């Protein structure tokens, strides 16, 4: 029986390890190698039993059932279940009124699928910089990026933090633009107590197994505010001939998962909150900024490096980041980087080939993008560390404290962090 | 057809904890791909979560893209539309882009004869097995294979440049169920 | 879907709740109502899959497979799978040569099953007092118990603490008796690094779903040291016509549960050890004593109440025990009594009806046991409290600290405990 | 099909987390009893994890204990041995202690015809169904019922009839649930 069951419990870490040598310098790591793995998704007996219930039902009924259940929970008037997050955004865009040739304002920082959804809608991504703290589409930018071709604005609730809907909404009503959300990380994230996915004219959302609310593989769902949008999206499926339908197997996993989502979410919130509070005592690290009205889902926990410390006088931020990755990794905290390159510099938006012959792109004026156009997004990539699976998983107290100790341990070694960083090779 | 067989496999994979296509140590899609290569004697397999994926993978696989044309002759009304969406037109002078076989529970048992056909691209719609939408593209044309995977976000990212992309990644869970069917219907 | 899944996680409790008003007096309980449930056994996805594996096999092979798997792990040479722990004890005794009319020495404090297995072997239970710390069979009070009829000594590893095998083995050898272990609570419990069940000539062990290592309902296993004994027990089944066989369904759950038993054991161990250390800082509570050779299974956790604290001057211990139970329950910790009355005074060993017409009992010298015979065990039942599911379940850290807070909270209210105990109605 | 129906039941009960005989909120054994009570039109049902449990229950229920005798004409070699182990003798001049029916897959569909009979104690051995050793005792005799439970450890003292020797013949809910399912599929409900 091949099982993922972790056999060794994480011991309660000794708080004296704050004073320990760094693992990169032969010290004992805060997290032993045995305790490094997390489990995701949380596959419980319920999920297995739910597969034995659903297998006996018409496949399309299972899909309907899931769609309805999740829809009701979210509080969205209308919902179409898809085969993927990416297809749901495609449908979210078309249904809301985006037509071939229109420009959609998207942030430069998000998953490629965001922008690929726009290109599939035969529209033109207009990339924009982010806010230094929320990491979401900067509303202050938007004025400059508007043209006669601008039809929609597509904010991403990236990391699971809700973007500045209050502002982006007013901009859209004012300039007669639609608002389409990418809520693919913001399962259960709220703003003013209302869930992400319900603010926009439409919205799309990954329900892939790597998301806080995971379905059984690949899956997504599109939400619509008005019936007109829902109808246009359904019409588009008839005309286009695309088969964007969800698998019952995928949805069955969602049905069971949804019953326990609130429990796992509660652990995520309390865990993430404790870490924010603890990192606020440190000189080196800061957890994500959260506006007062917003609740973060914490699909990813991005940590700001205070790179302006005196110990780091003549050291590029990127070296501070790479030094901290190595240092943290040896301690047993896997702090990768989510996206290394901004979407305007990914090959699809360099070759601008689209459907072939550069189909979508040649409808509008070409804007040659340059790194100087996205200062805040690059600032973030140079100066932040991302925890993904470590805090997406609803880890136990012992693991959370292990994280806290690790950051506190490194925070006492600002001097060594400076030294290690300074000795890193130039890029 | 057997509730136990389907349940058992879904149980097995769920117990593995490996249910993502992009995850390392994910053998269900590879296992499926092998059987279909063996049965067809083809060198390259590309799984999709939609017939639409396999259709695009075949068209763009041979640089039949927006503006181009091929022989929309043996197409159903749906694939007629897909092509109209993709921008492709019709001409009788040109050859057909693929030979599509809808696979179901009746004709699955004798799949070797169905696919023992010399053609550029074999497309297999598995949707009607009732595990969810799924298709597989088979070829020896390495350039089709590579172009087909690359239209999928996360397919060979784990100098053939991609343009537009879709999530046509298939669910291991689904892929596992079809893999079982093939084995239970005698395709070692 | 009917599921036991607990939907509310236990909050990290404020250590400041030690200062809080008692919940019996109207205060905030340490554990809210929502967090009082605990999940046992730990039925995971692996267990469901196991049923789908095992269902496809000969049922005998399933029971055999399990029996072997668990036998190697325990390190016993021979093992018979069984329908229940009570049946496994019956076999263990008989296979080790216990015969009609024989006498077995047993602690007066254990589960009825222990003695009922003895009476099933047509043997007569000789009840002995217990050590006041281990709560196991007292090796001192064994001289004045051996007779010509005495064939075996049956120590119970009660609560999951290894009994005094060293002391009781030499006694058996000196008087040429057999040692049969009741290891029904002692799954994974070691003495000198050897699992309970390998020490005696034979041993029975419950594998019910309420044990630290649970099978899928009712189940047992008997271990025998030498092959002679194994074969005698096997032959008894042939002769007796008793069907004591195990369910494959029960066995299947054992198989999957065994792969994860060391994980759950580890948490059990740290949890209980932590709680011992913390209880040590209190005036009012002491955790179980553990000989330095032994490892405790912590199937049950018996806590000693200092009933001789000045505050409890003219208050009888039973009123203190009852008050602390009520107080602890209101705070969210379900403290209770395992055995309310000692086995000698249970109706089966009062009526002495046995198989019929007092069958086993008339085949020996009558014994009219009185309360004065077992002073240690009686003081245990007067001055202790037991956590069962609370700690058998491998609880999360938050839940464990909630226990720690609860005891520390009550420890700061010894005067009230006294005042409450004093008001309890006199129970003659 | 059958492998699925079994798996489903086990999955269901396992998902409930209620797999102990003694645990409150257990309804699988009560459901099993109620089906057989209705099928047989007997007022009392007692479930065991062994036919031996049902035999000993029927016997001791009619005060057929150590030193007594009954009619062993119908006994197989196994029951003969068990009666002898209990110290129960043979007499041609006495009534039979019960009527036994070995239920299995070939004859489970016709259970009304089997159990709707005049025997004052009907013993059903389900072991051959292959979910584990199991037996049910069906009587209208309240006094047999009570003694059959009191011989089980934790029988109906979950909270007079004074108990002597006792055994653990408590049936596993999981097993009882499989039996119940099989019954429901084969005409009963």
């Amino acid at each position: 029986m091949k099982t993922d069951f972790i056999m060794v419990p994480t011991a309660m870490p000794d708080e004296k390890m704050i004073n320990y040598q760094l693992a990169i310098d032969g010290g004992e790591p805060v997290i032993p190698k045995a305790n490094r793995k997390t489990i995701f998704p949380n596959i419980a007996k319920e999920d297995l039993f739910q597969m034995m219930i659903s297998v006996q039902k018409p496949e399309e009924m299972v899909v309907s059932e899931f769609a309805e259940k999740y829809r009701q929970r979210v509080g969205a008037p209308y919902a179409i279940p898809t085969a993927s997050g990416t297809s749901s955004l495609h449908l979210a865009l078309v249904g809301a009124g985006v037509k071939a040739g229109d420009e959609v304002i998207v942030p430069a920082f998000t998953f490629i699928a965001t922008a690929q959804a726009i290109v599939a809608a035969k529209a033109i991504p207009v990339f924009a910089d982010i806010d230094p703290q929320t990491y979401c589409l900067d509303p202050r930018q938007l004025d400059k990026k508007v043209t006669a071709r601008t039809k929609a604005v597509m904010p991403v609730h990236v990391h699971g933090l809700p973007a500045d809907i209050d502002a982006l909404a007013s901009f859209c009503r004012q300039h007669q633009l639609a608002l389409i959300e990418d809520a693919s990380h913001a399962h259960s994230a709220t703003l003013h107590g209302r869930y992400c996915g319900t603010f926009g004219d439409a919205a799309g959302q990954s329900l892939m197994a790597d998301k806080n609310f995971p379905l059984g593989g690949e899956a997504g769902i599109a939400f619509f505010k008005e019936r007109e949008s829902y109808d246009r999206a359904l019409a588009f499926l008839e005309e286009s001939g695309l088969d964007y339908r969800m698998s019952w197997v995928a949805a069955a996993f969602g049905i069971s998962q949804l019953d326990r989502l609130d429990y796992y979410d509660e652990i995520r919130q309390r865990n993430a909150q404790r870490l924010i509070d603890e990192l606020a005592t440190t000189r080196l690290f800061t957890g994500p900024m959260i506006p007062a009205a917003a609740k973060h889902s914490f699909n990813m926990f991005r940590i700001k490096i205070n790179t302006a410390l005196p110990e780091f006088k003549d050291i590029p931020e990127y070296k501070l980041k790479l030094a901290l990755q190595q240092i943290l990794n040896e301690e047993g905290v896997f702090a990768r980087e989510w996206q290394n390159t901004l979407l305007p510099f990914h090959l699809p938006f360099q070759n601008k080939k689209g459907f072939g012959k550069g189909y979508p792109f040649f409808l509008g004026d070409s804007q040659e993008y340059k790194h100087e156009h996205f200062p805040n997004a690059l600032q973030m990539l140079r100066s932040t560390l991302v925890l993904c699976r470590e805090l997406r998983s609803p880890v136990e107290y012992e693991k959370l404290h292990s994280y806290i100790i690790t950051f506190k341990k490194v925070d006492k070694n600002i001097q060594r962090v400076a030294e290690i960083a300074s000795q890193i090779d130039d890029v | 057809e057997q509730l136990f067989q389907v349940s058992f496999v879904l149980a097995r994979v769920l117990t593995s904890g490996i249910i993502m296509s992009i995850e390392k140590n994910e053998n269900e899609l590879k296992g499926l791909e092998n059987i279909l290569k063996k049965t067809s004697s083809k060198q390259y397999a590309v799984t999709f979560n939609s017939i639409s994926g396999a259709v695009i993978g075949s068209l763009w696989g041979q640089d039949i893209v927006y503006g181009e044309a091929t022989n929309q002759q043996s197409l159903d009304e749906q694939q007629e539309k897909l092509f109209k969406w993709l921008g492709i037109g019709h001409s009788s002078l040109l050859p057909e882009p693929y030979t599509l076989h809808a696979i179901n529970w009746g004709n699955i048992s004798n799949l070797q004869k169905i696919t023992h056909e010399e053609a550029h691209v074999t497309l297999l719609d598995f949707t009607k097995l009732g595990f969810g939408p799924c298709a597989v593209l088979l070829t020896n044309n390495e350039t089709i294979y590579k172009k087909s995977e690359r239209l999928k976000i996360f397919g060979a990212f784990d100098e053939i440049k991609p343009g537009l992309q879709f999530n046509f990644r298939l669910s291991p869970l689904v892929g596992a169920c079809i893999k079982m069917a093939l084995i239970k219907m005698g395709l070692n």
